């Protein structure tokens, strides 16, 4: 709280890491299609 | 050399040192109370002891590096005063770093 | 609450000064070995019969 | 954790897991590779020890 003030290669790191969030979110859906596979590749 | 690296990888994920700093002078105050009760209980400075410490290097930081992305990422999406904020996320994120 | 020391920043501080203090102080009288005493404790019987 | 909330405010809990995994992502991302950064020096050692 102290030290906190309010307010290129950063910029590229946070869109990568915002396309990675969407994938995974697209992935994460696609993953839940398949369950039951899941479970037998956990097994 | 561990601490270093430990520190490195979180600026370049908070790309703000003022961000990082807050979880890396965590570190050295638990190592320090770490020796304290090694002290108290009569423990000698072993390869043993101190790989352990190297092993707890990246642990010691994470209940730090939670609330830092926590307050960071509230702050920079709601957009409150900084305090009201950082309470707010201590708030929401307790329970998962006690846990 | 857990907001004590969010609300006046000294206390927390001064906690730490003294933990870290405590630690420098305590780290000069700790001793230094390769390994503890893991092994097993050994005692030896001598008798002589000439 | 978060994925037990969602579903205590009434989120169906399919949409609650994705939720919640989405957002945190980054913080388990953060303490994993940090713990793996304090790890990298002990697997590329050239020293005795």
């Amino acid at each position: 709280a102290t030290i906190l003030k309010p307010i290129g290669f950063f910029a590229w790191f946070d869109r990568s890491f915002d396309k990675v969030t969407k994938k995974y979110e697209l992935m994460l859906l696609k993953i839940i299609k398949h369950t039951v596979p899941m479970m037998v590749i956990f097994l | 050399e561990a601490m270093v690296l430990v520190f490195i990888v979180m600026y370049l994920f908070l790309h703000n040192v003022r961000y990082t700093l807050i979880p890396a002078i965590v570190a050295p105050i638990a190592l320090l109370g770490t020796f304290t009760v090694m002290l108290l209980a009569g423990f000698s400075i072993n390869v043993l002891t101190m790989f352990g410490m190297v092993l707890a290097i990246g642990i010691i930081v994470d209940d730090a590096i939670v609330v830092v992305e926590n307050v960071e990422r509230i702050m920079a999406t709601e957009g409150l005063s900084p305090k009201d904020a950082t309470s707010k996320a201590m708030k929401e994120i307790t329970s998962p770093i006690i846990g | 609450m857990s907001q004590f020391f969010i609300r006046r920043p000294v206390f927390a501080w001064v906690i730490a000064i003294f933990i870290i203090i405590f630690g420098l102080l305590s780290i000069p009288k700790l001793p230094i070995a390769r390994f503890p005493s893991v092994a097993p404790p050994q005692v030896n019987i001598s008798a002589t019969y000439p | 954790e978060f994925a037990k909330m969602l579903k205590e405010e009434g989120m169906s809990l399919i949409e609650a897991t994705v939720a919640a995994a989405k957002l945190r992502l980054r913080p388990i991302l953060m303490t994993s590779l940090a713990f793996t950064c304090g790890v990298i020096p002990l697997v590329i050692a050239t020293g005795a020890s």
